[PDB]
């Protein structure tokens, strides 16, 4: 998709030292039957100890990630019923950006942390290119407005298609189509938008979703036997 | 545990047929009392010095036995958190003593249940029945065979006694 | 999808279009209309070759 | 990071839902058996029959989960202590140059290097081995009890994508360890041959 | 340092000039495991310290239930000069503490 | 079935029958260990079993984002905050029931209308 | 039982028994608290690898030592056919009337002498050296002592 990516690894030794000093008790040891509540920690597949308080840990480690500490391609997911905490550092992981939905009681209820005046700088550094401090991609991962998910996180992660009407707590028109809310008031992340779903091949096609799906897989496949100018040189 | 106890390195293997302490003096006193081209070229292979003396330290495990061999535990090497630990010393004078630790041994009893040999157990574990009898211990233990280490003793230093 | 409750079983949930081609289709809905277009195009493949060995 | 090589650990669970003894066996590099899953426990030094179901089962009420763990332990009953389990690993060993006392020690440097290696390689983590080991066989008797579904092998989270890096990486790491095999048998010649 | 194993021979008496008997007289005596941070355990188990120092205090409420250490100020204003004794375990059995050296060889 | 464990050796221990008093007794196969059994059950298959239902209820069930929230009232506190979940076992023979988890009591109760 | 098991005696002594498990933390409550956090979070920051290093000289002048070079290597490493190729000198053939005599002593001093060590110890040409020697001595080829030269019988036994 195009806003995919895949990940490079890094060093997980460095993970497994910041779980240490937070209370990870060896796996040497964890006495089952004197501890039936702990969860068991896992990093890149290796059990590497237990935690009493996983709540915390997660709250520690996911601050870590998003203000720049640990590196954003690592994976962390908390499967809560089965007690268990996973790390993945390894490389070959795909992910993708998604916003990131917190309280912000000001309002009352759960909003992207990515606000108009973030939205005003961004636009700021594109244009000026054609001098305002740099503001890139990079600064949206660092302040904790963007989050790297893969698949595997992806499955503890309630995700919202837009901001549009999904975050607001809560005549119609004809023409418009039929959306779902899904009423629901625990959204962590949002979509950036449902379009970025789609290929290279796919994001030419006009109105695809107006389509049935095998004439977009044509069309696929014929534009990249169209002639055009494939270079300029 | 039954003094004196004595904890050295030594060879586990067949740690049910090696003489106890107990039968080893009874056997001293019986003795006193008696005689009154290469291919020129290898490769070796790097090994971090580290774990070479780790593996040629640990190769004989630390055994404690007691003197009737009552108690007979087999050491084994903990690495986990082995070079993580500090020892504080109460003394007496309510003051505490700081020492840092080396190594942690995990240690597990040998010999309490008169076990098996490893070709009585292939020979039963191979169809020689359809499954092991429920109380097959129990039925050997009267036959006389499969004895523990502090059995084989008392029943020799009885032995003496009775003379 | 990440986008649902688990244990949903809405037909919104399990993949009823409820939209028509002139309205447009929902990004879920255009994901599980793809996956089902992808059955088609799987059994084309599949069948056309195992038809003509037996044709043969 | 090391080595690059690939070790499979396999635990089956033998016999169908309709028979009277359903053990469990797991398969070790380079022995040529499978082996009860006790006497592999045994082999890493827990011999209780008691602290082996601790390792498997953390639940000390899931009765379901202790009945079909008691053939299991009822299968390597006549082993009960470490170093006759040792032996017992040893012997199905595809080696044939231990002889009788070596062979133990073969066993042991097994279980210690070639298996559950991505945990560790170093002397002294049994406990680590043991405990993922009753991890497997818990998550294997679990979805045997219909508790969990056997896992979804088209699972985009349990996959990974090799891009150009990875790809000339174990490229070149077989091609340097060419290079190092064709360095040493030019300095074997020169040494044997009596070149400069 | 290999030696016969079951001697029989009596050789014992003269290749070692003392007793070979694990010595259980100082067993009695009170122990705490503590586990401590990486920036302390980096510098207490230095083998290049523990000249007899008073490393700090050590202090227990006189109805127990809270323990408190307390280093001295010589850890320069870089580290914390009060921590907290957790016991993870009260009552603690089967760990013990057991030294190792050689043996004088002759005679 | 309440597995029994032994005192000395920590094995298993297997029913054995003692005429001289016609009990039941539990032994050890390898230290002779025996005690006496508090019941005269030992052996239990359950063809049609419920183990499992609400297996993964932890103190911190509400923190999970994804599982879906109800306004059912709870018949232990008087609260209507909850989150429920269908049943667990992976058998392709179980009802659809639901199960419901307070967020102020930890109780668990179900909308079972049958049998309950 | 068996009456040798190798052991290793050391001397050992229980020195303590442990009373308490303690775990040290440090207090929220303390000044310097938050530097450990610094500290531990820089941890992970840390990226004590480095980078590959790339050459930025000309890129001929970086592979003038590669391949056909003018250059000569002036490295002393495994340069074994050096050593022992240098060694080299000539012998001229001594009377037959001394060395004869001498093979005598020689045997008489051992009763079985190889080739390698009768050449270096008189340090002749083994081309006369095989016409005393065969005179004198017989090699046997197929028993026990292969390829040894000993004293004919007719000498030897007296
Ligand atoms: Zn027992
Ligand atoms: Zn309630």
């Amino acid at each position: 998709s195009l806003m995919s990516c895949i990940s490079v690894g890094t060093d997980p030794m460095p993970i497994i030292t910041f779980l240490s000093e937070w209370g990870m008790e060896p796996l040497e040891d964890y006495v089952p039957h004197q501890s039936p509540d702990a969860t068991r920690v896992f990093v890149n597949g290796v059990w590497h100890g237990v935690h009493r308080n996983p709540a915390r840990l997660m709250e520690t480690l996911r601050t870590l990630r998003r203000k720049g500490d640990i590196n954003p391609e690592v994976s962390m997911i908390r499967d809560i019923r089965e007690k268990e905490l996973k790390i993945f550092t390894d490389a070959g992981r795909v992910y993708r950006p998604l916003f990131i939905v917190e309280d912000d009681e000001s309002l009352g209820h759960k909003e992207l942390k990515v606000r108009k005046g973030h939205i005003a700088k961004l636009m700021a550094t594109e244009y000026q290119d054609i001098d305002v401090e740099e503001y890139t991609w990079s600064s949206l991962l660092n302040e904790g407005l963007v989050e790297y998910i893969d698949a595997e996180e992806e499955e503890s992660i309630l995700i919202a298609m837009q901001p549009e009407d999904l975050e607001p707590a809560e005549d119609v028109d004809p023409a418009k189509r039929i959306r779902v809310s899904h009423h629901a008031t625990t959204f962590t992340h949002c979509e950036i938008h449902p379009s970025m779903i789609l290929g290279v091949a796919a994001s030419i096609i006009p109105f695809p979703d107006h389509n049935q799906s095998p004439r977009n897989t044509y069309q696929s496949a014929m534009g990249k036997q169209a002639m055009g100018v494939f270079l300029t040189n | 545990f039954h003094l004196p106890v004595r904890l050295h390195r030594k060879d586990t293997r067949n740690l049910q047929f090696q003489l106890t302490r107990a039968e080893i003096v009874q056997r001293q006193k019986e003795i006193s009392e008696y005689k009154k081209l290469r291919r020129k070229t290898r490769q070796l292979k790097v090994l971090d010095e580290n774990a070479k003396k780790l593996r040629f330290e640990e190769f004989y495990p630390w055994v404690m036995e007691d003197f009737d061999g009552y108690n007979t535990w087999v050491g084994s090497y903990e690495a986990g958190n082995s070079d993580s630990y500090v020892l504080l010393s109460v003394e007496d004078d309510g003051s505490f003593t700081m020492i840092p630790a080396d190594k942690v041994y995990k240690f597990t009893a040998r010999n309490k249940y008169a076990t098996l040999t490893i070709d009585e157990a292939e020979k039963r574990m191979d169809k020689k029945s359809g499954e092991v009898p429920r109380w097959l211990m129990k039925h050997l233990d009267n036959i006389g065979t499969t004895t523990t280490r502090y059995d084989r003793t008392r029943r020799k230093l009885k032995a003496v006694a009775d003379q | 999808l990440p986008h649902f409750s688990k244990d949903d079983y809405s037909p919104e949930s399990k993949g009823f279009v409820e939209n028509s081609y002139l309205r447009g289709l929902t990004p879920q809905e255009f994901f599980f209309h793809a996956m089902g277009g992808r059955e088609g195009l799987i059994d084309t493949a599949v069948k056309t070759a195992e038809t003509g060995y037996i044709q043969r | 990071k090391g080595s690059r090589f690939i070790s499979t650990l396999q635990v089956k669970l033998y016999g169908r839902e309709g028979s009277s003894a359903r053990t469990i066996k797991a398969t070790l590099p380079y022995i040529k058996q499978d082996i009860p899953i006790v006497i592999i426990f045994r082999a890493l030094g827990i011999i209780p029959d008691g602290e082996i179901l601790e390792h498997i089962c953390y639940d000390v009420n899931d009765w379901q989960m202790l009945e079909m763990l008691k053939p299991c332990v009822e299968d390597g009953f006549v082993i009960q202590d470490r170093e006759t389990a040792l032996d017992f690993i040893g012997r199905r060993g595809t080696a044939l140059g231990i002889k009788k006392e070596k062979r133990i020690q073969y066993a042991k440097d097994i279980l210690q290097k070639e298996f559950l290696p991505h945990i560790t390689q170093l002397e002294g983590f049994e406990s680590r081995k043991a405990f993922f080991l009753g991890y497997m066989i818990n998550r294997l008797l679990l979805c045997a009890l219909d508790r969990k579904d056997q896992d979804d092998r088209d699972h985009f989270g349990k996959k990974r994508l090799d891009l150009a890096g990875p790809l000339l990486a174990q490229l070149f790491k077989t091609l340097f360890k060419k290079l190092t095999k064709d360095i040493f048998r030019y300095m074997q010649r020169t040494v044997e041959e009596a070149h400069d | 340092e290999v030696f016969d194993g079951n001697d029989i021979e009596n050789n014992e008496t003269k290749v070692y000039e003392e007793s070979l008997d694990l010595d259980l007289e100082r067993s009695n005596r009170q122990v705490w495991l503590v586990r401590l941070p990486m920036f302390l355990a980096e510098k207490w188990r230095d083998r290049n310290n523990l000249h007899g120092q008073e490393l700090g205090k050590i202090r227990i409420n006189k109805d127990g239930s809270k323990i408190t250490l307390l280093l001295n100020e010589n850890d320069n204003d870089s580290i914390p000069h009060e921590y907290d004794l957790e016991l993870t375990k009260k009552v603690v059995e089967n760990e013990y503490v057991f030294t190792e050296q050689n043996l004088k060889k002759y005679q | 079935t309440t597995f029994r464990f032994c005192r000395d050796c920590n094995n298993m221990l297997y029913p054995r029958e003692d005429k001289e008093n016609n009990r039941l007794l539990f032994e050890c196969r390898t230290c002779s260990y025996v005690e006496e059994a508090g019941s005269p059950l030992v052996y239990r298959h359950e063809l049609i079993t419920n183990i499992g239902e609400t297996a993964g209820v932890v103190q911190d069930i509400g923190s999970d984002p994804t599982l879906p929230r109800s306004d059912r009232e709870c018949p232990k506190c008087h609260s209507r905050e909850n989150v429920f979940f269908q049943s667990q076992q992976r058998r392709k023979d179980t009802s659809m029931v639901l199960f419901f988890v307070c967020l102020s009591c930890s109780h668990i109760f179900t909308s079972d209308q049958k049998n309950k | 039982y068996i009456p040798y098991v190798k052991t290793i005696p050391k001397k050992t002594a229980i020195v303590g028994t442990v009373c308490h498990e303690c775990q040290v933390m440090p207090s929220m409550n303390d000044p310097n608290y938050h530097k450990i956090v610094e500290q531990r979070r820089n941890i992970v920051k840390l990226n004590n690898k480095e980078r590959i290093t790339t050459l930025d000289e000309t890129v001929g002048v970086t592979m003038s030592h590669t391949g056909m070079s003018m250059r000569s290597d002036n490295s002393n490493f495994l340069k074994v056919g050096r050593e022992k190729a240098k060694s080299n000198i000539k012998s001229i053939r001594m009377p037959k009337k001394e060395i004869l005599d001498y093979l005598f002593k020689l045997f008489d001093e051992y009763d079985y002498w190889s080739l390698k060590g009768l050449k270096e110890r008189t340090r002749q040409p083994e081309a006369h050296l095989k016409e005393c020697l065969d005179k004198v001595a017989t090699l046997v080829k197929k028993g026990p002592y292969a390829f040894k030269y000993t004293l004919r019988p007719e000498y030897k036994k007296l």
